[PDB]
């Protein structure tokens, strides 16, 4: 604070402004396509010969 | 610091007498700054030409000095490149503030403050 004579009148203090900030999220969309040539081969489980 | 004194004596202590600065009721303005010369309690300050607080000297010069028009009654003491507080605003006793020499009647310590919120005035 002010040191200030007592005859006068006092210091005028100041403030300070506040601030703000915005944001908008982005858009993700991955995708698959299942033909039959992704179902019908053999997967590793599955014995040999007739699977 | 050691010594009493035994001889017989008057107790003539002191005296005192109110400094009443004040003589009217318009709006009381104080600011502050810095000093460029020696300022004592009331004297009545102009600014030099470096914008520091200097004692009231009208006739400084071919042409006026700023010193020579008064800007303030400083309100409390001072050394140079000290910050003096000081009065802008107000009816001020003519008695209690400090003046230039050749500055004498209340006619001319009027005529210094013609225009400002400062006005100088008698006490009845």
């Amino acid at each position: 604070a002010p040191f200030v004579a007592p005859n006068v009148q006092g210091r005028v203090i100041k403030e300070s402004g506040y601030n703000t900030k915005t944001f908008k999220p982005a858009y993700v969309k991955p995708k698959h396509v299942i033909d039959p040539n992704m179902i019908i081969p053999r997967q590793p489980g599955e014995a040999l010969g007739t699977g | 610091t050691s010594l009493p004194n035994y001889l017989a004596g008057n107790g003539d202590l002191g005296s005192w007498e109110p400094t009443q600065i004040f003589a009217g009721e318009a709006d009381i303005v104080t600011e502050g700054g810095a000093a460029g010369a020696d300022i004592e309690i009331y004297q009545v300050i102009a600014k030099n030409a470096a914008g520091a607080m200097v004692p009231h000297d009208p006739t400084a010069t071919e042409v006026p000095a700023p010193q020579s028009v008064a800007i303030g009654i400083a309100a409390q003491p001072a050394k140079s490149g000290q910050n003096v507080p000081y009065y802008i605003g107000g009816v001020f006793n003519h008695a209690a503030l400090g003046w230039h020499a050749s500055l004498d009647t209340l006619a001319k310590r009027q005529a210094v403050f013609d225009r400002t919120n400062i006005h100088i005035g008698n006490l009845y």
